Parts: C-alpha cells; structure tokens; sequence
C-alpha cells in the first residue's frame, strides 16, 4: 500500500491542482475532509470509494478531545495503507497547513515502511493574499494558531501582516468545543494590546468555498473582536500597526543608507 | 438536483465563470436554477443553498 | 478588456489549479513568467498567443533597476487590456506572493475601470511545508524578504519556522544584480546571531520545477551560510532555536494552568 | 519534442507518475529517452537536461 495526501483548495472543484485531481481519480480509496456537501458530491463523482473523515468528530453532543478525533482519522487512513490500498487523503486547502492529520499519517506510514508523500495545495492564506491584494513580502508575514498565541510565549512583529488562525476557538483550552467565549476573546484583545491599539483596524477573513460566493472581508476595531460573529473557518488578519524603521547598524555595515 | 452540477461546472470552467460574472441571473436561469435558488445566491445565503 | 492573473505553481504542468488552466486556455493573450523552457513549451501548447515577460529583464550586462523592469512588464500587460484583450498573466508559484507585477497590474487596471482579479496558486512556501513535512502552525511561521530583514528592524520569534526569501540577493540594495556576495551574507549571519547560535542548523530549500527532479534540502550550520552555493530560487529556512514555553501570564487570566490544557 | 512531451505528461498524470516512481529507468526508456538524458536525470543535472 501507499499514501498520498493532497489538498483540494478552498473553492469547489477548480482550485485543486491538475496532478492532485489525478491522484484522487486513480486512488483505490480516498479519505476526505471537505468544506461542504457540494465538494463532497464533486469528490464522489471523481472517485466513488470515499471515506468521510468528518465521522470522527464528536457526533451527538459527546464530549471528545480533538486529539482523539485526529488520532482516529490517522488510524483510519493507515488501516487502508496497511491493508495494501493505494490510499489518497484529500483535505481542504493545503493538507499540511494548520493540519496535523496528514503530517501524522505520513510520519506513521514512513515509520511502518510505506511510501508516503504530501502534495501542496492552495491554503486559506494563499486565498487571503489574492482577495485582499496583499503581498506577504511587502512588510513580511507571520502566522500563529490563536490559542497557541495565548497559551505559549509568542511575540509578533507589528510591522508585518499577522494572521491568527482558528480564531473562533481562541483560548478554548479543553479542545472539546467548536467555539470560544467573549471573555476569552477579551483576554486576547488585552494581550494583543501590548503591540496593537484598541482602535487598530483588524479583518475577519473567510475565503469563499463556492463559485457564486463572495469572501467575507469584515473590518472592525480590535476592541470589537469579542462581540464579532466568528465561524470555524474565520481567520483574523491584523495589519501592521508600525511603519518599518531603518536598521542603521546593518545599513552602515553594508555602506548604504535610506537614499 | 441542478445546484451541485451547476456549481461544479462553474467552479472549474473559466468560460462559464466569465459568462457568469457578466450576467449572473441570466446564466443561472440558463442552467435551470429556481427563483428561490437565485435569490439565495444574490443575497449570499449559503445556508439556504445547502438546504436546497 | 479584462485581466486575470494566475499562478502555475512550481512543478511543470501539474501544479496549476484546474480553473487557472482553463483561464489560460481561453485567454486572448497570455503574459508569462515561467521557470524554464519546459514550462514555456507547456504554456505555448495550452495557448499559442504568449508574450514572455522575461524579455523585459536586462538582456546584456546592462544595469537596470528591477523596478524599471517591473514597470515595463506592467505596462505591456495593461496595453493588452486597454486594447480590449481578455488578458491572462501566468506567473510561476502564486502570482501575489513575493511578487509585485500582478498586484501592480491589478491596481492599475482597476483604477482605469477594467475588471481585474488574482487567482491564488501554489507558492514556494506551500511546496516547502510539503517537502520538509513541517506545519507552519506547529510553532508558528514568519516570512521576510532577506534584504528587508537586513535594511529594516524586523524582530524574529525564534520559536517559529522563519523563512528568508530571496536569500541569494540578501543585502543587495541596487536591485541591479542577480546575486550578493559572501561579505553581505556574513553580515546577515552576525545579525541573526542575536537570536540564533552560529551552529544552529539552517536549511537551503529549492522546490523542484521538473517531475524527475528532487528538491534541494541542504542542511548546514548558520555559520557556513556565506560559503554556500545560492541560486535566485533559493529560500532559507531557519528552524526554531527554542521550544514553546508556557504563557503563565495569560493562563492566569484564563484561570487555568498547563495541566488543564487538552 | 519527446523529452518535453514526456515531462509534461509525467507532471500531470498520477498514473504515469506512480509508474515512473516504481521504475524510473524502464519508464524513461519506454518513452524514448536517450541514455544521456536518463543519465542527466539520475545524476540530477538539470542544466544538461535543458541542453538536451
Ligand atoms: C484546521 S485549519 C485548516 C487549514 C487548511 N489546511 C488550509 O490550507 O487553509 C482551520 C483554520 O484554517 C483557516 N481557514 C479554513 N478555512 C478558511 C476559509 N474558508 N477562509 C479563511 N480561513 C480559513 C481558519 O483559520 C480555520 O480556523
Ligand atoms: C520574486 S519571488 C517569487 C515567488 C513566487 N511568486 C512564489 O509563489 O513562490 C522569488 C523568490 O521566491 C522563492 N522561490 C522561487 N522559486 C523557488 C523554488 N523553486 N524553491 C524555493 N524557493 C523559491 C525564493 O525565495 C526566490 O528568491
């Protein structure tokens, strides 16, 4: 058996790479994690032998640690590989961006002596740059998971574009809920206020998943984040609060200046 | 029904995408979408579309 | 006329999105910036009406500000749009990542009242995560242009995966050269030593452009960077210098401790 | 022509890609690559490939 993890991008049908589509077509079996029923139907038409990973999320109001869901997904995938199947895992976006299942499955497959690889796809941030007309290289880019930003020591560079992923579950420490609370978001606001003014304009971004759908590009002051309507798919963009300043020490060593 | 078929085509066909962007309603009607479905598209109600 | 800018990804033929391929197929005219002759031939077979933007680069040993090249590229694209053509720009990778020609053309097109949009593609960074088996979310991710990192005060978070793009021209201020010098790279090493030990392992990464080609994944100590063979396509990956540590301040505000984390 | 045609197909066809991965030399030989072309591939010399 063998494993190839591919991404389907965010938009229905057209945002998958040509080669990745081919991998799905030729697979013995496909394990999917897709945004909606339209993408699910598209996939099943491409290859009918699909196992929907969604089943491993908490189903009936059960309390379930997300780590357990992911482990069960990985085990499902590996079972197909172990049994001898040419296995493809088709995840929305890029299968290795803010996604542990593919990396975990690839690590485990290799450890067990199976061929395993990841094909890149178009991620949410790839969509953001295009939709907002922002180049990550303009003043730089930084990405963190929102909860990780809260629970561990991270320092943003406020001259860059900062992305906080999984904002809808920011500070939800149990990994057992699909949303957080306004109180937690307020703590995040106060934390961010170390670098960003309370009136600093931030952007709640949601890339469209359907061709008839416009992206969500909602501008609001940071202070208002705790009252905002957030979805699992929301990413928070925090544009620069500070202009670039000259690195005089290095400029002098290079023998140059602003001019 | 026709919703899924239409959205899949539109998503991967640049000619249809360009036609759609020129005249959304006409293209949707040409693909048999109901008035209700078209209204959901134009009001950006993704939840309604999913139910339809 | 109208403008759509698409990316072709890094790998030949297969890494373009289905929709983006369709845009190229149906275009009146295509302006291209592609990695090699194989991709150029692939494009020409998709759509024979191609103008190669590479022509606007300094051909001779002439000195030419890259900003001037970009201006001429943008002007060529807009001339087609203004004339009435359904114009597509096909750029390698993602057309809007560490790339200015598409953003500039789109801005100008919109200002002149033309339809213009960018379609995301697969960037070098996207390829890196896959090839190295690294998730940007694992401990965070920062990306900077190498020269900008040197010229301006950027402050890395050494728990993250740090990418320095355009490492081969690090510190080259004129924008008239294809590469920098050892001296400039040594200055960068000393700068980075603020946060990273000299023996810190860094990675020179080059995504493959052909299906029969392996990526470059060259691991070396930071100290050795100035002696490295760098190419225009090289990206420098600086893995974390430090493990994640608990933010007791914020945990306290949340009313929890480390043991409570799921 | 042949070299380029092969690389273009290999790059987008997952069946051919998997066949190639299983037996690079056999697949390259069968698609008409010369010994010198195959050598360049196996030694990873992209410059020589381009010349060819
Ligand atoms: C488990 S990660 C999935 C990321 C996915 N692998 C990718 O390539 O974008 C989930 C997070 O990705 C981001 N995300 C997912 N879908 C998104 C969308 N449609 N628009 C914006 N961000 C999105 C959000 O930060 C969300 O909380
Ligand atoms: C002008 S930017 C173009 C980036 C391109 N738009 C993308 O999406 O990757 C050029 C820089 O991108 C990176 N890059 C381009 N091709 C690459 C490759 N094959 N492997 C790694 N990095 C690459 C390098 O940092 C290089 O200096």
């Amino acid at each position: 058996g063998s494993l190839v993890c591919v991404g389907t991008g965010l938009q229905l049908a057209g945002q998958i790479s040509v080669l990745s589509r081919s991998y799905i077509e030729h697979a013995d079996i496909v394990f999917s994690l897709l945004p909606d029923g339209f993408s699910q139907r598209w996939l099943t038409k491409l290859n009918p032998n699909v196992i929907n990973l969604q089943q491993f999320y908490a189903q009936n109001g059960e309390v379930k640690n997300r780590r357990d869901t992911y482990e069960q997904m990985v085990n499902a995938i590996l079972d197909a590989v172990r049994a001898g199947k040419k296995t493809v895992c088709a995840l929305y976006g890029h299968p290795g961006v803010f996604a542990c299942v593919s990396h975990m499955a690839i690590t485990r497959a290799k450890a067990e002596g199976f061929s395993a690889k990841m094909e890149p796809g178009i991620s949410a941030e790839a969509c953001l740059w295009a939709d907002l007309g922002i180049d990550p290289g303009n003043s730089g880019h930084q990405s963190f998971e929102a909860s990780q930003f809260m629970f561990f020591n991270h320092v943003p560079d406020p001259t860059t574009h900062l992305l906080l992923w999984q904002i809808a579950i920011a500070g939800e420490h149990t990994l057992t809920q699909f949303h957080t609370s306004s109180d937690r978001l307020q703590i995040l606001v106060e934390q961010l206020n170390q670098w960003y003014p309370l009136d600093h304009e931030v952007v709640i971004y949601e890339a469209a998943n359907l061709p008839i759908q416009a992206p969500r590009i909602e501008r609001l002051p940071l202070a208002n984040l705790p009252q905002a309507h957030l979805m699992p798919i929301s990413t928070l963009l925090i544009p620069p609060a500070k202009k670039l300043e000259y690195n005089y020490a290095i400029l002098a060593k290079l023998g140059i200046g602003p001019e | 029904s026709g919703l899924s078929d239409f959205f899949t085509q539109l998503g991967q066909d640049a000619q249809l995408m360009e036609d759609y962007k020129q005249n959304p309603e006409a293209v949707m009607r040409a693909h048999g979408l109901t008035d209700e479905q078209i209204n959901a598209v134009m009001t950006g109600d993704m939840e309604k579309l999913k139910t339809l």
